[PDB]
């Protein structure tokens, strides 16, 4: 759902990419502006913080030292009591539990302790709602309030049969289309039916309304609503100043308050993680609300235009080995400090050296532009190639054919508006510059190198 | 307590304090206590004292003592530095009332309280008793040190190279990293790994056998296997090399069908660039007495494998015979005798651990080698890359030789080339600092120091301030505020946190901060160096801030209608006109613009 | 971009503080001509022109001038609620006290655009995606809020 979103947007800007097998990843730039990741998590993203962020209990220290509103709790390894501190701290509200009166106190499952030792913290933050916000480059973009599901129905019917009515509903119909899904049941709906209603057998008595579980679960039948344009500038502010702290590039935090629309110093406002690869799905597709492009900041992130994601590309259909180090040693003469590469049936060539040739072709050509510090590429294209799979790049700045076949001529379909085109039939010479064409004659014992060193000097 | 402490002893020290940073008495942190006599007892003449003294470190005869607090200082700092050349070298003794108030330079507290306890015992027992075993504790000392979050090989080797460097550098808790610089240029990591090193590479380096295609899909040479039902070479059949194979039966990689060899080797790059080979040998047993059993061994374990010593060729060489069935292949008892006859070797597998040690190979290896490993290092974005490569000669190209590649990693250890036990030691830390920075210079950024000052002025001068570069971000702290450009955030209640919280901003440009008597006597300070100095009506402490300027600095200072102005160490001196502040002083002064 | 020139837009202003506006740009760029158009008068550079009945006309007269290169402009409610604007969008935004139609002046902007708002003391800016908000000393003018962000149209 995720991979899709940015591959049409990358289609509809006009940037390379492709897919690299045994590695599982994407790649958008050609030889030095590559960028390579998968799904919301890119190259440049540093190791040391995407760690830190899944250690808890260390990112909320972290948070309050530098003083932001957090929940006011600590960890438990005695799953015993330690009440003292539910009473250390104010008292136990709501003192809530989790891992990874002083009675339903741990009485509640004791959280069922499933693996050594951890724990309780406060629960003051009790305010009502479930918000996410969203930070690209360490700028505010959208926000979402998650909303779970609820019934609504009377003595007439039944818990079990009125929900069946409702799963069969033309806007919950499940299709990738339809936002919602199909409404689901499980342990937590039980669990939490039990203060008033009754396991399928229970009667609503008027329009009062139910929510069925507790915390939204979107797969089950929960949803989200669009919030962005309600958000107080203060916790914008704060959203920032969370989000510089870290190398990442996107960042989700989850919040928990009374009311989004007054400042965090006013109500009751809680910070409960942060996320370093979030999924953004829920912000393109509301249930209700209207739609965020943030793929489109995702990729300005990186590529202003496309001029900054491709590098200049020579293309012949027949050369030489001998050929080449002749080109490559004049363009170097005047840029000593770059990195050229060469490929041809005979041999490739990465700056006056020889490396092994693989035994498929197509795919030399795709270690070239793979290598990250490539700033010119010269291909060979001839027409068993051609036949056998195509090109693997799309568009040249420079063609140049020599007794070209019916097939070959197809190299001068995709060309820009400013590329050059040269042609040569036994002695004749055509040439294509700039939009301008221009014909003459050979000599005898001429070659046609002489005609492109000159004109190399436009990619300049 | 001293548990020892009973009866007698004539001296007597207290009131013991740690402080960071700069303080009033010492440039560098500190230990501070005050020494005393308990003038019960008359102390013996300074004459035994010296030559007891003087002879397990010669180097304290060379200056005059005078009274016995100097030489109780310089005996402690001598002793502080564990015998083992740290850096570490700073004392200072002043005479307060009867007392005497003595503070040492230290880098770990706890690890200078327990050298200054073991000095006064040893000092009290020159006179009862007469006895004592200093070399039973600075084991214990040693110990202690290096289980330390600043204790460690490759982590003192960073903390040695940034002081002769003088780069500032300091621990950030709750995180657990090290931080290298102020604001912008700014680099956090632990050991070799470091902040800029991606999160997508180091997850694939350990995959293994894709690593193993991805090589091969790029013409290297790599072993050829695939990875019980047939599956035993029914087609994996190629110099091969089965109820003994079950029997001797990592994840199934079954494997090496092309080549083998002996020798092992590791390559390590930094950058892009090839610096740096080491051989591993593993521990063999010789010479004439005839059964070595323990003991050639622990005869060999008499002249430099000094386990104990954290300074020595290499440990000891223990056993775990797991490889006795190798021996075995061999044939010999675990215990019986030969003479003469070759060299034997106890761990097939070269364990640093157990007797295996290092050779430099940085100087003979062919030019082709070093252009394969560079090739390979540049498609990965980390710092600090690690190959392992099993050679029949290191000393040819690898075209015409039987080679290998093995493993690669990418959090490596650098202990091997810094104290190898045969060749000359190379070093490693330079080239990863000078990585980043370049000088000293890049890696620091402007300080104003203030000696009392509020919100207003502060608002003002960084209004002024902006006035010029528009894009700037300047922090400013007080005792009363903290302000990011004209905002206000919430001030935490010990003082000290706040710098910290404003250097560790990664977009800082510049700092102003405000120190009072009570928070420099509290705690010294936090940051290092200045570049602009103001005073008003200092005391005599608030006047020590002078101490630390460099040679292009700004110093003011008003005392009464009188001011002073020094710059590059030329004073202008005048009145006041007429009731004037002292703003107006600074507000034109401002020549941070370079 | 080939096809447009910088442009900044007011809700209130007068004569006296467009001379010392436009006067501040000259000092950077010598050879520039500059005009700038409000209730009370129209300026090209430092002089004084005719002032026309109809108040759309006068832009178009600024954006006709084949020698222009930046435009100065205010839009009130009066003006907004008369026929609406005239070109397309606007590289820097000043409010000052707005009214509930004017707000409207911050919809169409660019993606680098800056934004100043100033409600009583409180002052909010938005510069380059990043918010900042703070507040003044009871006795500042908005003109020295926005001398400082004219680097951005160079």
């Amino acid at each position: 759902p995720t991979v899709y979103a940015l591959l049409r947007t990358a289609n509809e800007k006009h940037i390379p990419a492709f897919y690299l097998w045994d590695e599982g990843l994407m790649q958008y730039g050609y030889g030095k502006q590559q960028v390579r990741g998968i799904a919301t998590t890119f190259d440049v993203d540093s190791h040391i913080d995407s760690d830190f962020t899944t250690q808890k209990d260390d990112c909320k220290k972290f948070l309050q030292e530098l003083g932001f509103p957090v929940p006011q709790g600590d960890v438990v390894f005695s799953l015993a009591e330690a009440k003292e501190v539910a009473a250390e701290i104010g008292y136990p509200v709501a003192v809530k539990p989790v891992a990874g009166l002083e009675a339903a106190y741990d009485r509640a499952v004791a959280g069922i302790p499933l693996e050594e030792k951890i724990c309780i913290i406060v629960e003051n933050s009790i305010a009502g709602h479930d918000y996410r916000l969203l930070c690209v480059n360490g700028r505010f973009v959208a926000a979402t309030e998650r909303k779970p599901a609820y019934v609504v129905g009377d003595g007439y019917s039944t818990i079990a049969e009125l929900i069946e009515k409702e799963n069969f509903s033309p806007n919950r119909s499940d299709t990738p289309t339809s936002p919602m899904g199909k409404i689901r049941t499980d342990e937590a709906m039980h669990l939490y039916l039990e203060e008033q209603g009754l396991d399928l057998d229970s009667v609503i008595d008027r329009d009062r309304t139910i929510y069925l579980r507790k915390v939204a679960n979107l797969s089950s039948g929960g949803f989200s609503i669009d919030a962005t344009n309600r958000v107080h500038p203060d916790n914008i502010i704060l959203a920032q100043d969370i989000a510089q702290h870290f190398r990442l590039t996107c960042l989700g935090i989850d919040i928990i308050t009374n009311d989004i629309g007054r400042s965090w110093k006013e109500t009751s406002f809680g910070i409960i993680e942060i996320n370093a690869a979030p999924g953004v799905y829920m912000h393109l597709k509301p249930a209700i609300g209207e739609p965020v492009d943030v793929t489109a900041r995702i990729l300005e992130t990186f590529f202003e235009t496309e001029k900054n994601a491709r590098i200049p590309i020579i293309t012949f259909n027949r050369v030489s080995i001998r050929q080449l180090q002749k080109l490559s040693d004049r363009i170097l003469m005047s840029h000593p400090d770059w990195t050229i590469g060469a490929v041809c049936r005979e041999g490739i060539l990465i700056n006056r050296s020889e490396k092994i040739l693989n035994r498929h072709y197509n795919t030399n050509v795709l270690n070239l532009l793979r290598n990250p510090k490539l700033d010119l590429l010269i291909a060979e294209y001839d027409e068993d190639a051609l036949e056998a799979e195509g090109m693997f790049y799309h568009g040249s700045n420079l063609v140049v054919l020599e007794d070209p076949s019916e097939i070959e001529m197809i190299l001068t379909r995709d060309v820009f508006s400013d590329s050059t085109v040269i042609i040569k039939q036994g002695r004749e010479i055509t040439i294509k510059r700039k939009g301008l064409l221009e014909q003459y004659e050979l000599e005898a014992e001429e070659l046609i190198e002489q005609v492109y060193l000159k004109e190399i000097g436009t990619i300049s | 307590v001293r548990i020892n402490a009973r009866t007698t002893d004539v001296f007597d020290i207290f009131n013991v304090k740690q402080y960071v940073g700069a303080n009033p008495y010492l440039n560098q942190a500190a230990l501070v206590f005050d020494f005393a006599f308990t003038e019960s007892y008359q102390p013996l003449p300074i004459e035994n004292y010296l030559a007891v003294v003087g002879d397990r470190y010669p180097r304290l005869k060379e200056i005059e003592y005078q009274s016995y607090a100097e030489l109780f200082a310089s005996t402690v700092a001598e002793v502080n530095k564990l015998e083992m050349d740290l850096h570490l070298k700073g004392w200072n003794v002043k005479p307060i009332e009867e007392i005497n108030r003595i503070a040492i330079e230290s880098l770990h507290h706890r690890t200078t309280k327990e050298v200054v306890y073991c000095v006064w015992d040893w000092f009290e027992f020159i006179t009862q008793g007469e006895e004592f075993d200093l070399s039973k504790q600075i084991a214990i000392l040693q110990q202690l040190f290096r289980n330390s979050v600043y204790g460690g090989p490759t982590v003192y080797a960073l903390l040695r190279t940034a002081n002769e460097k003088h780069i500032p550098a300091f621990y950030l808790w709750d995180e657990g990293l090290m931080q290298y610089g102020y604001g912008k240029q700014q680099v956090r990591g632990i050991a070799t790994t470091f902040d800029v090193d991606s999160h997508i590479d180091s997850d694939f380096t350990t995959q293994k056998d894709d690593c193993k295609k991805f090589l091969q899909e790029l013409g290297f040479p790599v072993p050829q296997g695939d990875v019980l039902a047939e599956a035993k070479e029914v087609a994996a059949e190629i110099y091969p090399v089965e109820a003994a194979y079950d029997r001797a039966v990592e994840k199934i990689c079954i494997i090496v069908e092309n080549s083998i060899a002996g020798h092992d080797y590791r390559l390590l790059c930094v950058n892009g660039r090839f610096v740096a080979a080491t051989e591993r040998k593993p521990a063999y047993v010789v010479g004439d007495g005839y059964s070595t059993i323990a003991e050639l061994i622990e005869k060999e374990n008499f002249s430099p494998n000094r386990s104990d010593t954290p300074t020595s060729p290499m440990g000891k060489i223990r056993t775990d015979e797991a490889m006795h069935l190798y021996l075995e292949e061999q044939g010999l008892d675990l215990d019986s005798v030969i003479d003469r006859d070759r060299t034997i070797y106890l761990r097939k597998v070269a364990n640093l651990s157990s007797g295996g040690f290092s050779i430099d190979a940085t100087n003979r290896v062919h030019p082709d080698n070093i252009i394969l490993a560079q090739d390979i290092a540049q498609h990965f974005r980390l710092t600090c890359l690690g190959i392992d490569i099993i050679t029949n000669d290191i000393g040819r190209s690898w075209k015409e030789t039987s080679f290998g590649i093995i493993e690669i990693n990418a959090a490596p250890g650098v202990y091997m080339h810094l104290k190898p036990a045969i060749g000359e030691p190379v070093d490693v830390t330079a080239r990863i600092l000078e990585t980043f920075f370049e000088t000293e210079k890049n890696a620091r950024i402007p300080i104003i120091t203030f000696n009392r000052v509020s919100i207003r002025q502060l608002q003002k001068l960084s209004d002024r301030i902006l006035m010029s570069h528009p894009d700037w971000t300047i922090g400013a702290v007080c005792r009363e505020g903290i302000l990011i450009n004209r905002s206000e955030k919430i001030l935490n209640r010990h003082y000290n946190t706040n710098v910290l919280n404003l250097l560790r901003n990664p977009k800082l440009d510049l700092l102003i901060a405000e120190y009072d008597e009570d928070a420099l006597e509290a705690e010294g300070m936090f940051y290092h160096g200045s570049n602009l100095v103001v005073l008003e009506d200092p005391s005599e402490i608030e006047m020590i801030l002078t101490r630390d300027v460099f040679s292009d600095s700004t110093v003011i200072i008003k005392q009464g209608r009188e001011i002073t102005i020094k710059r590059k160490g030329l004073l202008e001196q005048y009145e006041l006109e007429a009731e004037e502040l002292i703003e107006q002083v600074y507000l034109k002064e401002i020549g941070t613009i370079s």
